[PDB]
């Protein structure tokens, strides 16, 4: 899989019109979350979105979302200091993708975003 | 030199009960939800996203 | 785990001048300086390493979460919290069939460097 083939297959599974040109950074809207997919670093498919965090949540509660599990697609909660925004993301190797990998990754990312609400 | 990393001496240590348990940590999966949602190909990009994007991309 | 984990640990121990145990346990403990680190295969096909870091109380949520932003290095450790045991947890992970520099040495070094950074109290 190349980035272009992975994206094209994803869009087709999502019943989305295929872009005449597949840009290096793709944007998909699932419900209220605008997700972004890109290859960074080379050989890795990165997906991310800007969720809405809860004040009530303390550092411990926010950090609890980042504990590892058996699912490597579980998203990581982070913060973009420079832009002053929280960033939720997940990532997996392009060289081990199968037909359903990117769809699963996107699903896990959004489910992660929704939980934070 | 030999037997060290990060200017620190290295040694093997028997893992305790807490480490062994945390190491096998699992989380029950969540049911599907992508198929039952309004999905659309982004027509535009937010402002805070462009900067972020062009900043690290 | 299995043979792949066994071989990876054996290679790592050779690069660290550590005697090779007669039995390689599932969760290997390696103390690097003042940091007790753990190495295991979890889930299958992935090498997971973790340690319990010392956090600075003067660091707020935004500051702590900032450490988790993605970068160009997939071995950059993630700072998290284990609610069950009540401990902060710093960890990194990589494919067992795709080991950086064909070894675990760099993953462990990146974990300890991540811990050293957190130990700092501005």
């Amino acid at each position: 899989y190349s980035f272009e083939q992975a994206i094209t297959q994803l869009f087709q599974q999502l019943s989305l019109s295929i872009p005449d040109t597949i840009e290096p950074v793709i944007g998909v809207k699932v419900g209220e979350f605008a997700c972004h997919i890109t290859e960074h670093p080379v050989g890795q498919i990165l997906m991310f979105t800007l969720p809405s965090l809860d004040n009530n949540d303390e550092k411990e509660t926010l950090l609890s979302h980042n504990i590892f599990s058996q699912d490597i697609l579980k998203p990581i909660l982070s913060w973009d200091e420079v832009g002053g925004h929280p960033v939720l993301w997940n990532r997996q190797p392009l060289n081990s993708l199968d037909n359903n990998s990117l769809y699963t990754q996107l699903e896990m990312l959004v489910q992660g975003a929704e939980r934070l609400q | 030199s030999v037997g060290e990393m990060s200017g620190r001496s290295v040694s093997q240590q028997t893992s305790d009960q807490y480490a062994n348990n945390l190491a096998g940590r699992t989380e029950s999966p969540q049911g599907s939800s992508l198929a039952s949602r309004i999905i659309e190909r982004l027509s535009s990009v937010a402002h805070s996203v462009i900067g972020f994007i062009q900043r690290m991309f």
